[PDB]
């Protein structure tokens, strides 16, 4: 379902540049996304919490070193 | 973006301090391979006594991290690795994950960089 | 290097993402998009001869240049 | 639908008459796990004199047989297998392929059905 | 079966009518290949018999590979 | 160029869409012939029977092959 | 549909009577490869004293017959031919024309069927 | 635009550092004739042990360099070639490639300019 490739070009929507996401690459309107650019590569995924995290996993560590 | 090798991710799960700090210093998106998740899930149930903890600490990682599935584009890259480097039984699963990094133009983060210098085009961070 | 949050929207009832200036690619530049599971990646296509030669140069060379067999 | 185990798909690619005759009698969708695709790609160049033939034959198979990407549902299935049967390093790859058969409610076609009797709800066809 | 005719416009696209004796039927996916003057059309989806027949027309390798993962 | 599409209906006839790169244009008379599962379409410019009859009525060269 | 091999078309251009009759007996679309057209154009000027006649007769053929261009789909089939049968310098052009027949699922009509029996999938009409 | 002759493209595929540097400095579109693509495809499995490497390197070239389909316009240029220069059996393939350059008003890059000096109006870059 969400396993696809596409090609496209930048366009202008309002006073902002935008990019279209064809069906199998889109996320749906109700999902908050994180958008990170590294150099010229843009990575987009649902926002589920930053890496600083979740009490940075102060759960209780297993005894064996990994 | 960054893709963690499985051992880096295992060192994130079981709370290794010298990796956890290095991972937060990363200023890019941190992606987990579905393949690493498979290896991680199996590791939960390796030793029954740590399973409760490892189950809990993995479930937290999977709540947060975005997962890269293994799809046709990654398999295409895997094929290109074998065409250039030759088949290697030992490095099949490692190449599968690196192939995902390549498809998504992401830096591969690993403790085992030497095993990956035969992959044309791969960006590597050796830890 | 730069981070933002947001939702998609409908442009021509195709789904689209707004790109702020610090995440934008500039106009008229053609992009590659790849979606695998949770991750969408978008980057400019590398289609110049210099990109091709860079890629070729990263790959092992064959042990000889073939003869053309006219 | 059927999912072909890697060795069955190897024997199809390489023209084993015992498998080619059997696969044609199968009804409905015949699918490959993308894990099996990875293994199949790795074998194309291993006998150099036959690389062109194996490339052509694999390419024809991949034009017809849908290949199942490895995603969150397959990993969930993998987790259920280790919970029910316990972890086994030697069986990870096999269980990833079987997990994708489970995730698509597919009959798994295999030469070694005795090795898959610990996977609950898995449908098996023994060749 | 043979027909003659011109194209027409449908939904912002050219199209051609396939008279009764040429039609493929409902919900059939088609592959279209245009080369020079010639457009060739045939069903995209092949049976498992189609696959095996194609494989059997091709030389087969001088050996059946062993699955390296089992060793 | 290559494409995939599906049959649709226009009135009492099946039809297939021809994408821009595969299209023939508006005023071109086409020949359509099916043999088994293969449909072949090309501009109507004369039959093989007409062609050969024409050739036989023109003078031939002294010998074949060139 | 049928694709004519170049020699069949040559015998048509120059008026071979034991070929003109069999071409009419064909019940299907008859197609000309652009590769044959190139060869036919060359043969127009091979013998200067007969170039006028050959020109007129070839123009009548090109006015009627549809021409298959040599495109990416044909070259894909050519690659497959080489993968299955191995490379042959002497038969490159033969195989390019037969590759067009394969791509357009047409029956290939030739005087030299023996040169074409190593082409998997090719429907052959031997004359 | 430039059209690379077959031998130039072979030197590119096979990693000749002198050709590769020179090609990098050319301005505008770098193109290949589909006839050259046919020639390049035939060389991939020439040397069995190098097959996977040549496969991968040619596939990378065909992802970037547009390949010109051999069309009616190219055959028109071919006819004008033989009309003015006379027929040559040895140079049919060479002239099909040059005809595509003519049809696109492209400069033809070649090691073999001597064989294309009889083609009127051909822009040539002789290496």
């Amino acid at each position: 379902h969400h396993h696809a490739r596409a090609t496209g070009k930048t366009f202008r929507s309002g006073n902002s540049e935008a990019v279209r996401l064809p069906r199998d690459l889109a996320f749906g309107a109700d999902v908050e996304l994180t958008l990170i650019r590294s150099g010229d590569v843009l990575t987009i995924y649902p926002s589920k919490g930053s890496i600083a995290d979740l009490v940075a996993t102060l759960n209780q560590m297993p005894r064996p070193d990994s | 973006a960054y893709v963690l090798d499985t051992n880096v991710a295992i060192h994130l799960r079981d709370g290794d301090p010298e990796v956890t700090t290095r991972v937060t210093a990363l200023n890019g998106a941190i992606l987990l391979s579905i393949i690493s998740r498979v290896e991680l899930e199996g590791g939960v149930y390796r030793e029954a006594a740590q399973a409760g903890l490892r189950r809990s600490r993995l479930d937290v990682m999977l709540k947060v991290l975005p997962v890269l599935d293994f799809d046709g584009a990654a398999a295409d890259e895997y094929r290109r690795i074998v065409e250039s480097a030759g088949y290697s039984r030992r490095k099949v699963v490692d190449r599968m994950i690196a192939a995902q990094a390549l498809a998504h133009r992401a830096t591969f983060v690993t403790f085992n960089a030497d095993d990956f210098r035969d992959i044309p085009g791969l960006s590597l961070l050796a830890w």
